[PDB]
């Protein structure tokens, strides 16, 4: 009833957006609600992708300190990671660096990794700016995008690029 | 649709025992090579009989870990509530025994979502040999 079966992973700093990117992408809705994960949480959704059938199981890490042993155990076995943080949160931007540190210490050597500069809605409170976040990951070799789980701003393309990396790298 | 799954569950007991009481009669009537009309009618009923329990055990596949994935799905959203409300009490209002009981509550979610990991790779190495 599918193809392939990729495996996604969403890390970052608790609030920046992780749960709700993919509840934008698995569930077309968004919530207002700040429910923290607890622990590890996995959802599934199958795309129509190029004519091709791809259930994504993505896993949604909580961002806490107190559950980051939890979370360090499915880096292994990841083929796509994003990193996300907060246009609004200067401190979740910084933190990236040690996420990316946190990835190629435990994860797989090709994972194929992209940052995600999420509440790009919040122009009022931005802290970090779209030119910063686009030179990052130009220096990390990666793709960016700034998205908005709220405002459904690039999301679908996030997943559906990052399963297009994955199903070229395929072929 | 729990009550399909006990439905053809005895489904599979009638179709396995009209197919042992065929192919006793297939191998006599080839061996000793009695009848060629009846070696006809009783290899595309067999035929039938193979292809028919096949069809039903895969069905009784998907729908085994669908009820197991649904069951899953309910517990580990019941018990992430409970976690969710025992972890905003504060730390000095519950016991000990009570903080070292939502350390098992946490180790027994953790369980749940590779409980459910597991249902996606047995589902998975079920389609490349399908
Ligand atoms: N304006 C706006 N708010 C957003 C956006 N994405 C998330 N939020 C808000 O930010 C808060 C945190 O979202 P959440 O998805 O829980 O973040 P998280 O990274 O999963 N948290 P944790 O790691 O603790 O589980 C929520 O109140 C949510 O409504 C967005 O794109 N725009
Ligand atoms: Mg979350």
């Amino acid at each position: 009833t599918y193809d392939y079966l990729f495996k996604l992973l969403l890390i970052g700093d608790s609030g920046v957006g992780k749960t709700c990117v993919l509840f934008r992408f698995s569930e077309d809705a968004f919530n207002s609600t700040f429910i923290s994960t607890i622990g590890i949480d996995f959802k599934i959704r199958t795309i129509e992708l190029d004519g091709k059938r791809i259930k994504l199981q993505i896993w949604d890490t909580a961002g806490q300190e107190r559950f980051r042993t939890i979370t360090t155990a499915y880096y292994r076995g990841a083929m796509g990671i994003m990193l996300v943080y907060d246009i609004t949160n200067e401190k979740s931007f910084d933190n990236i660096r040690n996420w990316i540190r946190n990835i190629e210490e435990h994860a797989s050597a090709d994972v194929e990794k992209m940052i995600l500069g999420n509440k790009c809605d919040v122009n009022d409170k931005r802290q970090v700016s779209k030119e910063r976040g686009e030179k990052l990951a130009l220096d990390y070799g990666i793709k960016f995008m700034e998205t908005s789980a709220k405002a459904n701003i690039n999301v679908e393309n996030a997943f559906f690029t990052l399963a297009r990396d994955i199903k070229a790298k395929m072929d | 649709v729990v009550g399909e799954l006990a439905a053809l569950e005895n489904e599979q007991k009638q179709i396995d025992t009209r197919a042992a009481l065929v192919e006793k009669r297939l191998r006599y009537l080839m061996d000793t090579g009695r009848n060629t009309e009846e070696e006809e009618a009783m290899m595309q009923e067999w035929a039938m009989l193979v292809n028919k329990k096949n069809a039903l055990i895969r069905r009784m596949n998907q729908l085994s870990l669908l009820e197991k994935e649904h069951d899953l799905e309910r517990r580990y959203e019941l018990l992430n509530r409970e976690l969710r409300a025992m972890l905003a009490i504060e730390d000095w209002q519950k016991t000990e025994a009570q903080k070292r009981r939502e350390q098992l509550l946490l180790d027994e979610l953790v369980a749940l979502v590779n409980k459910r990991d597991a249902l996606v790779r047995d589902l998975d190495a079920q389609e490349k040999q399908a």
